């Protein structure tokens, strides 16, 4: 029903660069996005959950941005361990996930 | 509100004779038509729930509001037709009475202002008010209508002049008696 | 529409939406008492609110109006416009009959 | 007494000349303005009353008396061309009956709403 | 009934302010009467301009008293500002009756309409000054 857009949908740099992702929502949706990582070979890991809320177990190096429907994922001095796939979902409604981005190098 | 339909029911106690005591209520611009007495169960998101429910039926009273509303505004378009007899001569005295007859009016509708609430709908008080306006208002356009043309010719206006005061009664009886039918 | 916890901090008391947040507020459909307004929706937000005496946890929620131009077409456009239309007619009466434009 | 009084200000049109008639549809107008505001002003103090009550007549019938005034006046100057000395004779006739009319008028309603 | 009772009292003295009722209502009617004889001085031809200043000025002069009867409680009696209201309705409705009377006059003795204008004229003034100082002096000073 609502539709998340993540991009860009794949982008690569060295160690050590910031990298900023990028979601946005088709319709409304308050500081109810989510950013999750998955590894090859494993299941989704929670990373912020509300607009911006760090969960715990987590490297202050990861940032949320949040907006109404804009919102955005920065990862500050990217380290070399960094390489999963990043989904962005909604939860206001029945929840919906972004087609995910992939990062490498 | 605590209680479910599992817990508690609710029912009037003896039926008809359940509620008492309406017949003596007066209003002072209502008359109770009829009452009726309801008992059904609705359903909220916690459960069912009972529910009475006892409904009266209001009719307003048109006296009062006759004397007070339709009776000026007729009187005032009574007097917008009185303009017309007044010789084509006296442009300042018709001129003024017809103005002064549209600011009473105004000042009717103003007095009728104050009481009801804002509403995005327009009233029957206000379609009549609204067409005795664009009554007022024609009658108005019209002896200007008459002062241009007079001056190209006489006898045009004296005949035109007769002509509206003939049918603008006629008219306005015509206008009066399809709205108090449409609403009645 | 605004509300939270009086006296108990977010390290203590946390607020949260029953069902998903875009159903957590219900308008009944019969419910609605408004006379010049129009209630096209409403949004709920869950954030934070910094105080002197801590931090606590506010739900919001949002009803949006929009005001029903109806009554004030009747009730001043349409005079303005009939007023000028008034103050027009006067450039057709004739130049001799000075009270009657005045 | 303020109706009663706006009542014998209408009277003064009859004395005042015909010709000047742009005086005499002012003054019908603007006594016929105070007669509407005065009556909507009696009213407010007032619950709203379906029946008729004696307040409301008297201020009916102040503004009944108004409106023939100027009515009369109007037909008047209408009829001034057709015969202007039918004109005179009802100015001068109106002039003596209806003072008449008015004070037999008052007594009457005083006097009957005293006896009950 | 039940018995005797002590019974402690105790009065506070007020004075009324009358500066806005000054303003409100008696300036007002000073104004309109000043404005009811300046009607004599027109010319007696333009008979429209002082009947509209003689209804006019019966017109402000009623409502004035209905604006100012309503500041104070609804009571039986008769206050003050009601009598001052009263004459100053009487000298309006006087003057408007000496226009309809020099109306009536005119077109068949010039000399006595102008002369009783004159004697308006004089008049008027005389009394009204007459009457406001014997108002004034009896109630401030009591
Ligand atoms: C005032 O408005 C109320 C509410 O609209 C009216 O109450 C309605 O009354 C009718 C007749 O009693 C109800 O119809 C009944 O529906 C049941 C449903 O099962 C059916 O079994 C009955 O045979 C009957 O048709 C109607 O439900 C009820 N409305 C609501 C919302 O409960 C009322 O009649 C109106 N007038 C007065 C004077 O109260
Ligand atoms: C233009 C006449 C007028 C005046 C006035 O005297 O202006 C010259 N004052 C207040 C008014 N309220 C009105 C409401 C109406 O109906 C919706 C209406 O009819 C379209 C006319 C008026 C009106
Ligand atoms: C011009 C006198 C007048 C009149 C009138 O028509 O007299 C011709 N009518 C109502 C009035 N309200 C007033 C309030 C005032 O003070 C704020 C005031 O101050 C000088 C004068 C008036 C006044």
């Amino acid at each position: 029903n609502i539709v998340m857009t993540q991009s860009p949908k794949s982008m690569s740099m060295s160690v050590g660069e910031r990298v900023t992702l990028s979601c946005k929502a088709s319709e409304y949706v308050g500081t109810y996005v989510s950013w999750y990582q998955q590894k090859p070979e494993q299941s989704p890991k929670l990373l912020i959950y509300g607009a911006s809320n760090r969960y715990t177990g987590v490297p202050d190096r990861f940032t949320g941005s949040g907006s109404a429907t804009d919102f955005t994922l920065t990862i500050g001095s990217v380290q070399a361990e960094d390489l999963a796939d990043y989904h962005c979902g909604q939860s206001y409604s029945y929840p919906t996930f972004g087609a995910g981005t992939k990062l490498e190098l | 509100y605590g209680y479910t339909t599992d817990d508690i029911e609710f029912y009037w106690r003896g039926d008809d004779n359940a509620v008492t005591g309406v017949t003596k209520i007066e209003l002072p611009q209502f008359s109770i038509v009829d009452y009726k007495l309801i008992t059904k169960k609705v359903v909220f998101s916690t459960g069912s729930y009972p529910r009475l429910s006892l409904s009266f039926k209001l009719k307003r009273n048109i006296g009062y509001f006759i004397l007070q509303t339709y009776m000026p505004s007729i009187l005032i378009t009574i007097l917008s037709w009185v303009s017309f007899w007044i010789n084509y001569d006296a442009s300042a005295a018709r001129v003024a009475l017809g103005i002064t007859t549209v600011l009473t009016m105004t000042t009717i509708n103003t007095h009728l202002r104050e009481t009801l609430p804002k509403i995005p709908y327009v009233k029957a008080i206000d379609m009549y008010l609204m067409g005795c306006f664009v009554f007022v208002f024609m009658a108005l356009l019209e002896y200007a209508l008459v002062n241009y043309i007079f001056f190209s010719q006489p006898a045009r206006a004296a005949a035109i002049d007769r002509w509206s005061r003939i049918f603008f009664p006629v008219v306005f009886s015509f206008f009066n008696i399809v709205y108090w039918l449409y609403y009645v | 529409l605004k509300f939270g916890s009086y006296a108990y901090t977010r390290a203590e008391v946390v607020y949260e939406w029953t069902r998903e947040p875009a159903r957590s507020v219900v308008v009944a459909e019969d419910g609605s008492r408004l006379n010049q307004y129009d209630l096209l929706g409403q949004t709920v937000d869950s954030g934070i609110v910094q105080s002197s005496t801590g931090e606590y946890v506010v739900m919001t929620t949002h009803f949006h109006l929009k005001r029903k131009i109806g009554y004030f077409v009747i009730q001043t456009y349409l005079p303005c416009i009939m007023t000028v239309i008034l103050s027009q007619v006067s450039f057709w009466l004739n130049r001799e009959s000075v009270p009657a434009r005045t | 007494i303020p109706c009663t009084l706006i009542v014998v200000l209408s009277w003064v049109s009859f004395w005042i000349n015909k010709d000047a008639v742009p005086a005499r549809t002012s003054l019908g107008i603007t006594t016929v303005l105070t007669m509407t505001t005065l009556s909507t002003i009696a009213r407010k103090s007032l619950p709203k009353v379906s029946y008729v009550t004696a307040m409301d007549l008297f201020v009916s019938v102040c503004f009944i008396f108004v409106f023939s005034a100027l009515v009369e006046y109007g037909t008047l100057h209408y009829f001034v061309s057709s015969q202007p000395a039918r004109a005179a004779k009802m100015d001068s006739y109106a002039r003596i009956f209806f003072p008449t009319a008015f004070c037999l008028f008052n007594l009457v309603y005083w006097v009957s709403y005293l006896y009950l | 009934s039940t018995g005797e009772y002590v019974v402690m009292t105790t009065h506070f003295h007020l004075k009324r302010k009358i500066g806005y009722f000054v303003i409100q209502t008696y300036l007002p009617c000073i104004m309109t009467v000043i404005l009811s004889q300046v009607s004599f001085w027109l010319n007696r031809e333009s008979v429209p301009a002082r009947t509209v200043f003689g209804v006019t000025t019966v017109l402000t002069m009623t409502t004035l008293s209905i604006s100012a009867r309503n500041s104070l409680p609804k009571v039986a009696y008769a206050t003050a500002m009601d009598w001052f209201i009263a004459v100053c309705y009487a000298f309006v409705f006087s003057a408007l009756i000496e226009f309809a009377t020099v109306n009536y006059f005119t077109k068949s003795q010039p000399a006595r309409a102008a002369k009783i204008d004159r004697l308006s004229r004089i008049a008027f003034p005389l009394l009204f000054g007459i009457f406001n100082l014997v108002y004034w002096a009896t109630y401030l000073n009591r």
